[PDB]
């Protein structure tokens, strides 16, 4: 009595996820090998990720990509759910630099080229990663690069950031080790950086026994370089490795790049005059800024504004202590309004107000959603200026 | 059916769209003053009116509306025009509009080119806006230029049909009598009395026996708003012109022996709105439009 | 069909020899696989009531930790119910999970995203004043104000229609 799940001969554990164990399987007619990871529905209720768990099998079902492991089928159960996955034979990309080393200038290349194609994949679907590492980036027979274990991914949502240190030290990005906010395409472009130096050092960039040196080394974003780099891709490496995001290259760079650009593949990604409508103005400029700024103190600022939200007869939910959900109704439509505040600090002294309009699911309605989100936003704006 | 109706019919007004563009909306209490100013701080020749008393969107803010209001209130260059400054959108907008009450509807992303060419051409239009029905809010202003620079770029790819190759006189396309003109010497009011009393979009500055030497447009009056020079208009339009004559182009025309894809091509590259129809000696004939050519192409 | 749907039995613990018995298999011995102390084996139940025991080492035994059922006579066994929830993924996961009035730590330091103003991004002059850069879709949404001057405030914020972005301006006296 083996245990089989849809004509695939459960076997041996190929590891334990982020969530679940995953056991690999053959198929008991054509000998067909898949990857399957288990989820014990009572324990992604113990951990409430039920959600997480949701959301990764509805956008991983539709992943068609090369470098990125193939969700073949969801198979549910009683007490479990199997996710059935594409396998590979080469195992882990870590494992592999472990037993020979370095790998030399065009084959580090080669699969850094597969995964940033996996990588940017996921980001035009508005999926991130987060775990990216070598112990992640699994080898089919062939040497092809599969990003696995989505498990500490997130979707990325217009508008919003996500807050939550993930993956190990060694991979994460200064902000993600520094408990930030982030978009979160910079972060797996970090970790990108240093799978990159891993593939052509044989070594990890920032590595240390010592926990806060190890941070500060990342937070410093100070790396030796081998004297046997290319300058080239040593220049990628600075860009991708910056510390401060806003400076950090984005994948439009590393397609940009000289060094990435060499031996490139095509299949891996699918892509004087003055003019007259400015004529007048120039016959003939304000600075915009985010919301609102304040140098009073964070509690003098968060208390004036539940004030004057109830001035104007505001419906409000409290979230954080700096963070709160505003509801208005419209005196003609008698439709709802709905937008989100938040506090950020911006120095020292200085902290700021964002205003963010929240998106209504509802039947077509009358008015401007955009326009009445301002004229809710105007109102409160005059009260804190005043 | 033709080669350019059924291409209209087919495409929405969602394709010509950018992928990300600029919409400037005035309330209708602003200042009028300010909104004019606004107009040439953003680049932009005409804005959505959205009215916070009726939570809805009332109409466009254009430069005819700036013409209109100096011609009316305009009296000297010895006295300020005090409408002007003291008005709002909305208080202009009941003067302007008492006499006739006329609701702006919107077309909207969903309908055909075919749809929104017809709704320039039924309502005499220049300014229309796209408004999403399902939220409410206006996405973009959709013009004549667009949609024709939008035509040239993807039916030069496909046959045309007879129709493209006729001469211009052939086909009539454009006014050929009472053309609405000035003198090189003709004052601004005055050339902003003749856009209140005709409703056309520029005026052709001619010399002594007729021929074409420059032309003066409504966009160009929006110079004055530019300049703040808006409170002399006693001087001719060659002077109200001289701000481009930096960079000067020759006005642009055409001939009746050439062809509507010859006039079209030379509209587009020159991204001009109208063509000055002459002869051999520059004496103007004739004026070809965008809303000519448009009106020519979406009927069979 | 819908007649055969998988259904996992499982028994945590220490054993040589696991057999599973049931109303399925006419109370037959079914030897379990194990792994490190898990003993498993998957069965095509049809959808209904279904009752079952284990023999471990020797011993007959029910799962405390599952549900169980006593007859009149003294026997203890297991029960499960097939269900056709268990077996479509999304109804599983929907079943697995289960004011806004007025009644009234140190501020998140802001994202630098946020300070990438797209109307402060100069265009190319040979373009369209009114076409802009594609931004950060971690900026949508967000308002962005000019300082309030001559009594009128200026808001804009940047929306997403379909592939399509829409930065906003309006004009209000104040
Ligand atoms: C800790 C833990 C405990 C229980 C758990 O839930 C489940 N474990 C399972 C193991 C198996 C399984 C699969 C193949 C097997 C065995 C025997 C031989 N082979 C060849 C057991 C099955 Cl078919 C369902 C399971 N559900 C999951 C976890 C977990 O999260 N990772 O361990
Ligand atoms: N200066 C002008 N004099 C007379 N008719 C004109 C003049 N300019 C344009 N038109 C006509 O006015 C109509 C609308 O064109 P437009 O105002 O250019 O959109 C068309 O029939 C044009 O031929």
């Amino acid at each position: 009595g083996s245990v089989k799940i849809g004509h695939y001969i459960l076997g041996d554990t190929l590891g334990v996820g982020t969530f679940g164990k995953v056991k690999v399987g053959k198929h008991e007619l054509t000998g067909h090998k898949v990857a399957v990871k288990i989820l014990n529905r009572q324990k992604i209720r113990s951990l409430d990720v039920v959600g997480k768990i949701r959301r990764e099998i509805q956008n991983l079902k539709l992943f068609r990509h090369p470098h990125i492991i193939k969700l073949y089928q969801v198979i549910s159960t009683p007490s479990d759910i199997f996710m059935v996955m594409e396998y590979v034979s080469g195992g882990e990309l870590f494992d592999y630099i472990c037993k020979n080393g370095r790998l030399d200038e065009k084959e580090s290349r080669r699969l850094f080229q597969q995964i940033l194609s996996g990588v940017d994949y996921c980001h035009r679907h508005m999926v991130v990663h987060r775990d990216l590492k070598p112990e992640n980036v699994l080898l089919d027979a062939h040497m092809n690069a599969k990003i696995a274990d989505f498990g500490l991914s997130n979707m990325m949502s217009d508008g919003e950031f996500l807050r939550t240190s993930c993956g190990s030290p060694n991979y994460a990005a200064p902000e993600v080790i520094s408990g930030r906010l982030y978009a979160g395409p910079e972060v797996d472009i970090w970790s990108s950086g240093v799978i990159l130096y891993a593939l052509l050092c044989g070594t990890l960039p920032f590595d240390d026994d010592h926990v806060p040196t190890l941070f500060k080394k990342i937070c410093d974003g100070i790396f030796y370089t081998p004297q046997y780099l290319n300058p080239s891709v040593i220049s990628l490496l600075k860009h991708m490795l910056q510390v401060d995001p806003m400076k950090r290259a984005t994948i439009k760079d590393i397609r940009e790049h000289e060094w990435f650009k060499q031996d490139l593949p095509k299949y891996l990604f699918p892509e004087t005059r003055p003019h007259p409508e400015r004529v007048p103005f120039l016959v003939a400029k304000a600075k915009w800024h985010l919301g609102i700024r304040s140098q009073s103190r964070p509690n003098d600022i968060m208390a004036e504004v539940c004030r004057a939200i109830k001035q104007l007869d505001y419906e409000w939910k409290v979230v954080n202590p700096y963070y709160l959900r505003v509801r208005r109704k419209n005196p003609v439509t008698s439709t709802y309004s709905k937008m989100s505040l938040q506090l950020y600090q911006v120095d020292s002294r200085t902290y700021l107000l964002d205003f963010r309009s929240i998106d209504d699911e509802l039947t077509p309605r009358p008015g401007s959603h955009t326009i009445e989100f301002f004229e809710m936003c105007a109102n409160l704006i005059k009260i804190l200026a005043q | 059916n033709s080669v350019y109706t059924s291409f209209m019919k087919s495409h929405r007004c969602y394709d010509l769209i950018p992928t990300s563009s600029k919409l400037v909306v005035f309330d209708t209490s602003l200042q009028v003053k300010k909104a004019f100013f606004a107009l040439v701080t953003n680049g932009v020749r005409a804005a959505p009116l959205w009215d916070s008393k009726k939570q809805s969107f009332v109409g466009m803010l254009t430069i005819t509306d700036f013409i209109n209001i100096l011609h009316r209130y305009y009296k000297s260059a010895l006295v300020q025009i005090y409408e002007l400054e003291e008005h709002k959108i909305e208080t202009w907008r009941e003067v302007y509009l008492q006499d006739s009450f006329k609701p702006l509807v919107c077309i909207s992303p969903n309908a055909s080119l075919f749809d929104a060419v017809s709704s320039l051409i039924r309502n005499k239009i220049h300014r229309l806006p796209v408004i999403d029905p399902e939220s409410g809010n206006t996405l973009y202003i959709l013009t004549h230029k667009r949609i024709l620079k939008f035509l040239k770029l993807f039916i030069t790819e496909f046959p045309k049909p007879e129709f493209m190759s006729k001469s211009l006189e052939e086909l009539q396309i454009g006014t050929y009598a009472n053309i609405a003109m000035v003198r090189t010497t003709t004052p601004v009011y005055v050339a902003l009395g003749i856009f209140v009393q005709h409703r056309v979009s520029a005026l052709p500055v001619v010399d002594e026996k007729g021929r074409v030497v420059d032309i003066y447009s409504k966009f160009d009056v929006i110079n004055l708003a530019a300049e703040k020079t808006y409170n002399n208009l006693d001087v001719s339009v060659t002077k109200a012109l001289q701000h481009r004559s930096h960079y000067f182009e020759g006005v642009l025309k055409c001939y009746l022996h050439e062809t509507l894809e010859t006039i079209i091509n030379r509209l587009v590259e020159a991204e001009v709105h109208r063509l000055v129809v002459v002869d051999e000696n520059d004496v103007v004939k004739g004026i070809v439009s965008l809303s000519d050519i448009l009106q020519a192409l979406v009927l069979t | 069909p819908a007649q055969a749907r998988p259904t996992v039995f499982r028994w945590t613990g220490g054993g040589k020899e696991v057999y599973l018995s049931g109303s399925f298999n006419n109370w037959s011995k079914l030897p379990l696989t194990r792994d490190h102390n898990n003993f498993v084996a998957i069965l095509d139940l049809p959808e209904g009531e279904h009752q079952y025991k284990f023999f471990v080492d020797g011993q007959w035994t029910h799962d405390p930790s599952e549900p169980i059922v006593t007859s009149q006579l003294g026997t203890v066994n297991n029960i499960i119910q097939v269900k056709k929830t268990d077996f479509e993924v999304f109804d599983a996961l929907m079943v697995d999970s289960q004011q806004e009035p007025y009644v009234c730590r140190a501020p998140p330091i802001l994202p630098p995203h946020l300070l990438q103003v797209i109307l402060n991004k100069d265009t190319g002059i040979s373009c369209d004043p009114a076409l802009l850069p594609e931004p950060n879709h971690v900026m949508l949404n967000h308002l962005y104000a000019l300082s309030i001057k001559d009594g009128v405030m200026v808001l804009s914020a940047t929306h997403r229609y379909k592939k399509k972005y829409v930065t906003t301006l309006l004009y209000k006296p104040i």
